[PDB]
């Protein structure tokens, strides 16, 4: 039924939400951002102020 | 006139206290609704029995199995409706804050008071205040009566704390036969029919109900053909309150507990519980109590196995088969992209008119009563103009008035609604506005509740009860740099308000909200439950949070006044996008960044405006866009089968704990104690 | 006056790096104002 | 000095991905 | 995507009204019969002026040029600049926007640059005068339009600015029953380019028309001279009648053709006056719309304005059609008393409205 | 180029609000000193 | 490293046993004294005053 | 003063000063009421703005007198008022959190 | 002519063109 198929796929969407929260967060997410801790050039790619 | 000034005084100050605030009301003066009472406690404290006596005392009509929304008729001209909530579940507690009007707050004598009674104390104060009558059960457990008179007032004044210093609890005595103390009861009976309403916004603004019975249509043959798979018809039989729920049958509805239905097709009843000027004025044109899942006479029904006990232009215009030069010429007997209307030529109109002969005749006592005259006025305007033809705009362009019975029946409800519902929730159907409807993103401000014990987190689950609908989202919290701009905090002001953003289903501007942390009672421990409260402000469909970054970067020759600094950059292209830029030191000294220094890659030179040393930490803020996750996750409450534990998700504590992970905490971040021995210069 | 204490909650300092630590003791903006003070003063006598 | 050809690489992407932007 | 309509049939008021009310609707077959078929591009112009003012809005045209599925968003609007492509004036590019005022988020401070008037569609001083005074009646407060420069067909380079201030919540409802007591005249004479003694000809031949009437009529004549009176050149008229103690008014202009006769112009417009308040009941004929909109999406509440049966005609049958498949509303035509003349009370009782964008 | 445009804009966007806040204190001084002192005024005599 | 790890996740364990042994046996909850007292925010305050 | 009563009720039309950066100041506590004996706008201050950020829109304030003694440093004078209760509660038991906010 | 010439526009309607020894 279609409870339980979308409640399937909300489980799928838990799951991800999951393991991404409690993973390592992203170089520039931190603060206090050195040159060695980042990937090279990014912040020539990217855009900030 | 020293006693008539006085007096004077005191009678302008009695004056202005008797004052408030205009406010429409859109319920009505002919068959206004049944009132609303919700008995509500702790789980053993005694709504049951209660409801049971207070039935059997004002309808003659004694009880077993009470169970379900049971309205009886009370006093000359008002419907009352009891519903028990069985507050276990923090979902019924919070539905029934929602709709109630009249809640008997049932409270326990020998403990004074719990968790629950306080939850939806807080629930009824943010979401729109009922009128609250405390009851203190539980009298017959005291055995010296000093020390009786000693909690009883004790009890009075943390209740008159709680809500306003004039709701008065009454005491009920003990249980004599099963049921409560005959004088008693009337003393209750009489302070609820004597208690006066107010009207609350959500009220006033929404179609809301709550459903009476319930009934599945389906063909049994397409249950065969299909195997008890296929979303049914629904039928749901109830009142009506709040305002006119407009007829033109396709609407939206929010069923709480389950989800956002529309309406298939409504139809109006005539209803089974009438007030005697209805049935006076009404018999006399032609020529008591209902609780219909529950048991009345001696007979409940069930699904199907009843149980007894032992024994012209407007429909020219609106006629949509016709074309428009039709409608005009029988009447008698284009594009609207263009603006100038179609004339006739300038010769005919000029002889038509050489006179002006068909126009020369069309030339030639406080402030709060008078808002209040205006509002009535337009009541009354409202009221005459339906009195011209009273039959089509009573059925049409009005909807069905506030206290009218109707059936509604909904399309494709989910069979596990249909399978395993109980009579003991309550469920309600609120409409919907146009607004509500939407997705975007919401932005609140809200504080962690003052009782409470944990700070709250970005990303961090909160399930919170907004309108209708209760669903979990990820909120992520905003202070504004001293009104510059959105910075992204990480906890909660813990005695403030702070901001807050997060996608969900819009709400009106103005809206009261609160958010609950877990609501599964598999996990409540002794801990309050209740977490944040809250306001939504605005609304839009994307906003630029973002979240300070600064690169860190150390000086390696320093000369006076100019200095070349490494590891912010690693290559000269990087700091050439970067360069002519602000900088500063950790102690305070600016600079500016100039030139990439080109025979090693990262370094550059800087010049600051004091000489730095080497001891320094040169830095660069810097603001990284941060955005929010599309997570939304209504509660489908009462689709599950325990109808408590809807386990959503985890917080980040728990998961950690789950999988058997650490705390991510770096070692140069917590601070120490710092002796500086004191300097002398040479 | 109108102020919570929690308003008043004194704010700690942090100290240098450890990869960092052999050039001692992170100046913050009171060391700095003793060092510049002090070259100020001898600057001027010396123009004098 | 193929890892020039490396860098030249690394160049000519980088200016790609800056001038795209 | 849900609600199909037919045909290019009123286009941007069907567009209105899906912005204001939340709907999502489906157009097609906009001449698709044709040898030309297609979407016009002053349509196309008109779309990308709704993306520009709201917010979170999906249109999506079929490739052919015939299907435009319209999703749309919340207003916020702002300050922004349009550049009306030189089929259609800037009259029939902010009359829609005139509309959607007064419910955005922040204020309306549009440029406009492009053709300034037309035969077809409203002028700067037809909406200045004609359409401002209803939602000036309606509880707006501060509207505004300037004119920085005034164009001319065919070349324009007009430019006005369009300024609303007032974000009221919800228009309030309007009571107009009695026919209004009309007291005052008067108009605007304007030229681009010609001779001061051809906008004196036009004013001598609307006071020609006039001279009957024992009301005051008082024509200002604005000419433009020098660099801000734009590159064509053009003549044209338009008149107002007021009522003083209520406020109301109405209103007829017309241009001058390359050639006409600016007496028989003056004399043109005057008879168009008159005839439309002949016409008239409180309400101009093609500010009927308007008020309509207004009075349907205006607060919870029986609404009432007087109209007359020589305005009810095919435009209006088919501007009340599609506010019931739009809103689901019924409009209920009550006959008025007075057994001299023919009017209709058209009662509307106004659904719940709001703005929900706005802040607090 | 962008440094031109930030520093301009960013400016430019001060000096206006300091204009705004400036005109809501004057008005306010302005209207409610009116009638503070024209209450005092009053109230000296009676 | 991992000695180091499980000595940290057991403590935690340990630690979180001490906090969440504050349950009660009976279903029935309580008021904390909190709010059972109801009062907040409020300076430090001194006993020779308590007398 | 405003009538003959020292408190007069009043509906918090708008707040002024909402984007006035530096906080706790003058401009940032004060409100404006319109009082709903005479229909007149007024005025009004707070305590800080922390309980400003309690009080919220068409709320029904209770205005009395401000009558503070001396001019401060960077004051707004003219305003002559200070909200003392809102809905009912009263701001300062809000602030110090005795009390829930009832709508 | 005149009118035109008049500056009635600069002087009022350049409202009408927006809003003891
Ligand atoms: N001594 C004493 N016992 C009571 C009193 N009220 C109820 N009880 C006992 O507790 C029960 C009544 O509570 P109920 O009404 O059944 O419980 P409830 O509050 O309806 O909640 P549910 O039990 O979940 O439906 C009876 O079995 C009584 O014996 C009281 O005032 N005094």
């Amino acid at each position: 039924s279609s409870f339980e198929k979308q409640q399937i796929e909300i489980r799928k969407q838990i799951e991800q939400l999951e393991n991404e929260a409690v993973a390592e967060k992203k170089w520039s997410l931190k603060g206090e951002v050195k040159a060695k801790d980042r990937p090279e050039d990014a912040l020539l790619t990217e855009e900030l102020e | 006139p020293g006693k008539m000034a006085r007096t004077m005084q005191r009678s302008s100050d009695v004056n202005e206290r008797k004052l408030h605030v205009p406010m429409v009301d859109r319920t009505p003066e002919d068959d206004p609704p049944p009132f609303i009472v919700a008995v509500v406690g702790p789980p053993g404290t005694g709504k049951t029995t209660l409801i049971r006596s207070l039935v059997r005392r004002m309808t003659k009509s004694t009880l077993n199995d009470i169970q379900g929304p049971i309205t009886v008729v009370s006093g000359k001209h008002r419907r009352l409706t009891f519903l028990e909530c069985p507050a276990d579940d923090l979902n019924a507690m919070i539905d029934i804050a929602k709709i109630a009007d009249l809640v008997l707050l049932l409270i326990d004598g020998n403990f004074g008071f719990e968790m629950e009674t306080m939850e939806f104390l807080n629930i009824a104060q943010h979401h729109g205040m009922p009128r609250v009558l405390g009851v203190a059960t539980h009298l017959d457990l005291f055995k010296s009566q000093s020390t009786l008179r000693a909690s009883k007032k004790r009890l009075k004044h943390r209740f008159w704390t709680e809500v306003y210093q004039g709701a008065k609890l009454f005491y009920l005595s003990g249980v004599i036969n099963g049921r409560y103390p005959d004088r008693e009861i009337l003393n209750l009976s009489r302070f609820i029919s004597v208690m006066k309403f107010r009207p609350l916004k959500w009220r006033n603004e929404h179609p809301y109900m709550l459903a009476d019975r319930f009934t599945d249509l389906t063909h049994p043959e397409l249950i065969e053909t299909q195997g008890l798979q296929i979303d049914r018809k629904v039928a749901i039989y109830g009142y009506l309150h709040g305002t006119p729920l407009p007829s033109a049958p396709g609407t939206r509805v929010h069923i709480a507990g389950v989800g956002d239905f529309s309406v298939a097709q409504i139809e109006k009843l005539p209803d089974p519980c009438p007030t005697p000027f209805y049935q006076q004025k009404l018999d006399d044109f032609e020529r008591l109590i209902y609780a219909p899942m529950s048991d009345v006479g001696g007979v409940l029904m069930d699904k199907d196995a009843v149980y007894i006990d032992i024994g012209n232009i407007g429909k020219l215009i609106y006629m949509d088969n016709i074309s428009p030069e039709e409608c005009i010429r029988r009447w008698r007997g284009v594009d609207l992209e263009k603006f100038v209307p179609y004339f006739d030529t300038f010769e005919k109109l000029a002889k038509k008119w050489k006179s002006v002969d068909a126009i020369k005749e069309r030339f030639l006592d406080t402030w709060y009563e008078l808002q209040k005259a205006k509002i009535s006025k337009q009541l009354e305007i409202n009221n005459i103009e339906y009195q011209e033809m009273t039959p089509e705009q009573r059925q049409r362009i009005e909807g069905f008035k506030a206290g009218s019975y109707v059936r509604i029946v909904f399309e494709k409800v989910p069979m596990e609604f249909v399978k395993n519902f109980n009579p003991k929730f309550p469920i309600v159907m609120g409409g919907l506005l146009p607004t509500e409807i939407k997705f975007g993103i919401v932005k609140a401000r809200l504080r962690r509740h003052r009782w409470h014990k944990k700070i709250l987190k970005t990303n961090d689950p909160l399930v919170l009860s907004l309108g209708w609908r209760r669903f979990q989202t990820l909120p992520i919290y905003t202070t504004t740099d001293s009104r510059t701009r959105t910075r992204m905090l990480k906890y909660t002001p813990e005695h403030t308000y702070c901001n807050a953003a997060f996608y969900g289903p819009l709400c009106s501007p103005n809206t009261p909200f609160c958010g609950v942390q877990i609501v599964a009672n598999s996990d409540t421990g002794n801990g309050f439950r209740i977490a944040a409260t809250g306001i939504v402000e605005e609304i839009d469909v994307n906003i630029e949070i973002v979240k300070k970054l600064k690169l860190v970067g150390f000086p390696y020759k320093i000369f006076k006044n100019t200095a070349f600094i490494k590891d912010m950059f690693s290559s000269a292209m990087e700091v050439a996008r970067f360069e002519g830029a602000q900088i500063k030191t950790v102690s305070g000294i600016r600079g500016e960044i100039k030139r990439a220094l080109s025979k090693p890659e990262g370094h550059y030179r800087a010049a600051f405006e004091d000489k730095i040393l080497m001891s320094d930490i040169v830095i660069l803020r810097s603001w990284y866009p941060v955005r929010v996750k599309k997570f939304y996750n209504p509660v489908t409450s009462l689709l599950l089968k325990e109808k408590t534990e809807w386990k959503g998700l985890r917080l980040t504590g728990q998961i950690r704990a789950a999988m058997n992970l650490e705390t991510p905490s770096n070692p140069d971040s917590a601070y120490h104690k710092i002796e500086r021995v004191e300097r002398h210069f040479n | 006056k109108l102020v919570h204490d929690v308003q008043k909650k004194q704010h700690r300092e942090r100290s240098q790096l450890t990869s960092r630590s052999r050039y001692g003791f992170l100046e913050k903006h009171k060391d700095y104002v003793k060092r510049a003070q002090d070259f100020h003063r001898k600057q001027s006598t010396l123009k004098v | 000095h193929t890892l020039a050809n490396n860098v030249e690489s690394k160049l000519r992407d980088d200016l790609e991905r800056l001038k795209k932007i | 995507k849900y609600t199909t309509f037919q045909g290019s049939q009123n286009f941007r008021l069907r567009i209105v009204l899906a912005t204001l009310s939340g709907k999502p609707i489906k157009i097609e077959k906009i001449r698709s019969g044709d040898l030309n078929p297609g979407l016009k591009d002053y349509e196309v112009s008109f779309l990308r002026l709704i993306e520009s003012v709201t917010n979170g809005s999906v249109i999506e045209i079929s490739y052919t040029g015939t299907t435009v599925i319209y999703r749309p968003g919340i207003i916020v609007g702002g300050a922004s600049t349009h550049i009306c492509p030189s089929s259609k004036p800037v009259g029939y590019f902010v009359e829609p926007m005139l509309y959607l005022a007064p419910f955005s988020k922040k204020k309306f401070s549009i440029l406009f640059k492009g053709i300034t008037a037309s035969h077809n569609d409203a002028g700067i001083e037809a909406i200045k005068w004609g359409l401002m005074p209803v939602m000036e009646k309606f509880g707006v407060r501060e509207c505004a339009l300037h004119t920085l420069k005034r164009g001319s067909p065919p070349l324009g380079g007009g430019e006005v600015h369009l300024v609303v201030d007032s974000l009221i919540a919800q228009p309030i409802t309007m009571h107009e029953i009695d026919r209004p007591i009309i007291s005052s005249i008067t108009g605007v004479a304007y030229s681009t380019r010609v001779s001061p003694s051809l906008v004196n000809r036009m004013i001598d031949g609307a006071k020609k028309v006039l001279k009957n009437l024992q009301c005051e009529v008082n024509i200002t004549a604005d000419v433009w001279r020098g660099e801000n009176s734009g590159k064509s050149p053009g003549w044209g008229i338009t008149l107002v009648a007021q009522s003083k103690q209520k406020g109301w008014s109405y209103f007829a202009e017309d241009i001058g053709d390359a050639g006409s006769i600016p007496e028989e112009l003056g004399e043109k417009v005057a008879c168009q006056l008159l005839e439309e308040i002949s016409k008239s009941a409180a309400v101009g004929r093609n500010q009927l719309p308007l008020a309509i909109v207004y009075m349907v999406i205006g607060k919870e509440d029986i609404g009432r304005l007087r109209i007359n049966k020589e305005q009810i005609d095919e435009r209006f049958i088919i501007l009340l059609r599609d506010i019931k498949k739009i809103f689901n509303t019924e409009v209920f035509l009550k006959p008025v008393d007075e057994a001299d003349n023919e009017d209709m009370i058209a009662t509307i009782k106004g659904i719940g409205f709001t703005n929900t964008s706005k802040k607090i | 180029f962008e440094a031109r445009q930030r520093i301009e804009e960013k400016n430019k966007e001060s000096s206006d609000y300091h204009a705004k806040m400036a005109h809501i204190v004057n008005t306010i001084n302005t209207e409610e000193g009116a009638e503070k002192n024209k209450y005092e005024r009053e109230r000296k005599l009676r | 490293k991992e000695a180091h790890k499980n000595a940290v996740i057991a403590a935690r364990e340990g630690k979180l046993a001490e906090l969440a042994e504050n349950v009660s046996g009976d279903g029935k909850r309580a008021i904390n004294y909190q709010i059972l007292k109801n009062k907040g925010l409020t300076p430090k305050r001194n006993k020779d005053n308590r007398n | 003063p405003f009538g003959g009563s020292s408190h007069a009720k009043g509906i918090v039309l708008e707040k002024l000063g909402i984007e006035s950066k530096q906080p706790n100041s003058a401009i940032r506590k004060c409100v404006r009421v319109q009082l709903i004996k005479n229909g007149k706008k007024v005025t009004a201050f707070v305590p800080n703005d922390g309980c400003l950020n309690f009080v919220d829109e068409n709320d029904e304030v209770l205005l009395a007198g401000f009558g503070r003694k001396g001019k401060a440093k960077g004051d707004i004078p003219g305003v002559r008022f200070k909200v003392v209760k809102v809905s009912g509660v009263s701001l300062l038991a809000l602030w110090k959190e005795k009390k829930e906010k009832p709508r | 002519g005149p009118s035109d010439v008049y500056v009635p526009p600069s002087k009022k309607t350049q409202k009408l063109l927006r809003s003891n020894l």
